[PDB]
């Protein structure tokens, strides 16, 4: 099939200001004047809606801040005044072999830089009872959504053991939050001492380190 | 108003088989083309077939060619998508689209003009499991200036979904349910935290109630403060 490619894949973006979204095709798709390509949002828990078609048409009810632009490979989706109901994944669609979506592009809300409120939770007496142990480093509350959590335990670089996940960003504080979920045997669990996560964000001053001592609580 | 309904998803096994269904109500079913598309979990739209009104044309996304069949039944105001040979990487949930061709002053174009809410469809070897739910207790690591942080481990369960509250759905701001993760063993494991004022630990009881409808599992879960 064609083959799509939309860049960035996230893109914050201040209300008030330009945004725009560029949209590679692996063949030209332009014919007989016409630019086959077409423009989609998703916003959060909605269903796709018809932005721009033919390359640089406006659907029907669609706000003029919303502008398309191209030619054969290269197309861009631009928004002179960016609101704040603009938020959502935006795709870009060929038809002239249909179909086929890009990856999409999710709108988020630029804000000032927050700080990770860093906490850790040591494995439930009734999970270790069932020969497992899970401890969990969450990040509540940051922007933006760069952040590396490192499982050190005994000064050892854990890998291949934890799992991330990251919430949607949120629709009144426009923040985002972690969890990282480090799983050991409790065997393995206990033969070592001292467990903590390591957090690495630009609203930090330096990798803030959490960290808890086996047994305690 | 017009409405598709899909069904027909759940569980199938790598290689196995599975027919899905969606019923068009409010139009003139048989007036229109229609679309098959899908999403995975944490990834974008992916189309995947297309059926013109009277069948004669029909077109597959390579990534389901050879596997998948698209068929329409007009008088059952219907469409189909026989899914063979079904692999792990389709997973996902499969949406009815209907496809609207205006002839404007501009040009002819497409609208996807109405999506079904959607099936879950999940291939995988793994068996259906209730979660095992485990308390994230308030304690000394827990550290805030008045507030403290708790909240349960929904882990080990197959499929998806499962749905989380706290105190029966009273217990609403600060909480933050992420998005599930598949672990190596094939089963999917999530958390629920929130954030209360760390004065009401005494207080107020605070108990998460974790739901998984397909294996009849309801489980409410009370997080102990720690008192260390």
């Amino acid at each position: 099939d064609i083959v799509m490619t939309q860049s960035p894949l996230s893109l914050p973006v201040t209300p008030g200001e330009p945004a725009s979204i560029s949209c590679r095709s692996s063949q030209s798709l332009l014919h007989n004047g016409y630019n086959y390509l077409d423009w989609y949002l998703q916003k959060p828990g909605q269903s796709p809606q018809l932005l721009i078609y033919l390359g640089s048409n406006r659907a029907s009810g669609v706000p003029d801040r919303f502008s398309g632009s191209g030619s054969g490979t290269d197309f861009t989706l631009k928004i002179s005044r960016v609101e704040a109901e603009d938020v959502g994944v935006y795709y870009c669609m060929q038809t002239l072999q249909p179909f086929t979506f890009g990856q999409g592009t999710r709108l988020e809300i630029k804000r000032t830089v927050a700080a990770p409120s860093v906490f850790i939770f040591p494995p439930s007496d009734e999970q270790l009872k069932s020969g497992t142990a899970s401890v969990v480093c969450l990040l509540n509350n940051f922007y933006p959504r760069e952040a590396k959590v490192q499982w050190k335990v005994d000064n050892a670089l854990q890998s291949g053991n934890s799992q991330e996940s990251v919430t949607e960003q949120d629709s009144k504080d426009s923040t985002y939050s972690l969890s990282s979920t480090l799983t050991l045997s409790k065997a393995d669990y206990e033969k070592h001492k001292v467990y903590a996560c390591e957090v690495t964000h630009q609203g930090l001053s330096s990798p803030v380190t959490k960290s808890f001592n086996r047994g305690e609580c | 108003e017009v409405q598709l309904v899909e069904s027909g998803g759940g569980l199938v096994q790598p290689g196995g088989s599975l027919r899905l269904s969606c019923v068009a109500s409010g139009f003139t079913f048989s007036n229109y083309n229609m679309n098959w598309v899908r999403q995975a979990p944490g990834k974008g739209l992916e189309w995947l077939s297309y059926i013109s009104s009277s069948s004669g044309t029909i077109y597959y996304a390579d990534s389901v060619k050879g596997r998948f069949t698209i068929s329409r039944d007009n008088a059952k105001n219907s469409m189909y998508l026989q899914m063979n040979s079904l692999r792990a990487e389709d997973t996902a949930v499969y949406y009815c689209v209907r496809v609207e061709y205006y002839y404007g002053s501009s040009g002819y174009y497409y609208d996807f003009d109405s999506w079904g809410q959607g099936t879950l469809v999940t291939v995988s070897s793994a068996s259906t499991k209730g979660p095992s739910v485990f308390p994230l207790a308030p304690s000394s690591k827990s550290t805030s200036g008045g507030t403290a942080a708790l909240g349960c481990l929904v882990k080990d369960y197959f499929p998806e979904p499962v749905t989380v509250s706290w105190n029966s759905g009273a217990l609403t701001s600060g909480v933050h349910t992420f998005p599930a993760v598949l672990q190596s063993s094939g089963l999917y494991s999530l958390s629920s935290v929130v954030t209360v004022p760390s004065s009401s630990l005494g207080t107020q009881t605070y108990i998460c109630n974790v739901n998984h409808k397909p294996s009849n599992t309801k489980v409410d879960k009370k997080v102990e403060p720690k008192s260390c």
